[PDB]
């Protein structure tokens, strides 16, 4: 995550194991209950995009959950690029590219550019575009995994 | 296991033959093109005659939320 | 590992028992199952080669698995000779000399010559190389090791 | 236990065999190339009759992954 | 151990209960299996022979092994003693006096000697000297140890 | 299971079928407005007749302790 160092700058931090296992440890035993949502929430808190797919790839179990989420992040991802077309001509040598879906997905992107978006002013909240499709796309499984 | 060897049993509900599916899927690294061909070839299938008789019913274009509730009942 | 310490330079740490442990526990637990890979590459983030030779050479159990690896860090290792040849003439006074497989896979290497490749200007990624080799042989482990 | 009481059973699969061969050799301290020299040889020598004349229609060269995968029906 | 402060210096810090405790569950877990040696190696990172023997009396069973050691340790220490004479003449005001097998076991140093001899320049590497002991005495008892 | 499909058993008290109603509600992400429509409608509709019969004796504007404590001794 990138969090804020005590000399008062934004800089990135690593997660932590038991920070880790608990994600795990909430899959393993509310698996597709709503609980997990906030649960999510909280532990998302100053995440990055690469520390969010850590999080989606190190799922083990519910395949079929887990596949429909990849496909909701993609369609989100589509409509992201589809609603934010690139912009007019070539990139300023004093200024940063704007992300696509797949930026903001992680995919396409590096830390250090995860981190120059957030850090930067103004800032663009990249996380928060991925929570959105995350929490969408568990309002998807939650409604179907509902029996 | 291979993913060929990826069966749906006779009383086994789809539901837990897409999740076996998707973690094999999971193992195999090919190009993403090749594994939606799979994805559409291969998990309908080795499916069941009484959900596959289902799913052909839902013609092409279909998404997996809708193939699941479609063979729920099965 | 090689972390940044507050005053804002690198300097190595030593990685935490309980850090071990949970290294122990996946392989325990998950045996050669994918999400030990996601795994791996969070617990090794900015980790050392001596340090991945410690997290290897820890293991117990699954020796088969073991040995078709290092044999693979080998293969990779001497294909790194392989493909960068040494360079021409004596060693500079102001430099410090290339790796070989070897001083990637840490053997050759001391873990001051460690942190004198990657904490100087330019850095070189020797932990990144190793990793890749790590997760190729990884590959090789899983693609067995399915039934 | 001693590296050359180290052998396969009947009905043990090879595999199983590998994995006490490389915890055994794990507990010899010797020079790497004797070690080389009781991999090529003791492993092969002490594999059971079904798995031995799989392991020699391998040829020389082979690598443990082919040797792991050869091995696995008997 | 002696580990690194903040402020740039080498000061001595006590070895931590989940560490010591951790080293006692390794012995009581894996006995004499091979991956104590690494472990032993881990948990080894900057201690003093103080702490050394602190571990090695801290242990509860295995006493035919721990006597083995025991006797191992000392000749070692004879032959450190052996090898390296004592220098000529009467010790320097303004020098520190050189090691024998039994400070290197600890026995004959104090740790403010122990911390002298590891943080002045040249530094003495006493633990390195006592480590090899310890894991060649490892090897003694594995190898007899071996069913 | 859809919000239609939770109703009070015949022997279940109300008190453990308002937890499945509000746990369930709890899965519904609809607008407050229809929430409130759902609350006051569906609740006492699959209600059982004992508790039901109470519960229109409690008339409108009723509140959740009082039906709570309105339905205990059925």
């Amino acid at each position: 995550p990138i969090v804020q160092n005590l000399q008062g700058q934004m800089v990135h931090q690593a997660i932590s194991p038991r920070t880790l296992n608990a994600w795990v440890k909430v899959v393993e035993e509310k698996a597709f209950s709503p609980e997990v949502i906030p649960m999510f929430s909280a532990l998302s808190e100053g995440a990055t995009p690469q520390d969010l797919n850590t999080m989606l790839n190190t799922v083990g179990g519910h395949q079929a959950a887990m596949q429909m989420l990849k496909e909701t992040i993609n369609e989100e991802a589509a409509e992201w690029d589809r609603l934010h077309p690139v912009h007019a001509g070539p990139i300023a040598p004093g200024q940063m590219r704007e992300p696509r879906g797949s930026d903001i997905a992680g995919t396409t992107s590096t830390l250090q550019e995860q981190i120059g978006w957030m850090t930067h002013n103004p800032p663009i909240p990249v996380g928060e575009i991925y929570k959105r499709w995350i929490i969408l796309g568990l309002n998807k499984i939650v409604r179907m995994y509902s029996p | 296991t291979s993913i060929l060897d990826i069966r749906q049993g006779p009383k086994e509900p789809f539901r837990d033959y897409v999740d076996r599916f998707y973690k094999t899927l999971r193992a195999e690294q090919a190009s993403q093109e090749v594994k939606n061909w799979m994805t559409e070839t291969l998990l309908v299938q080795n499916a069941n005659p009484d959900c596959k008789t289902i799913l052909k019913a839902l013609g092409p274009g279909a998404t997996l939320e809708e193939m699941m509730t479609a063979c729920q009942g099965v």
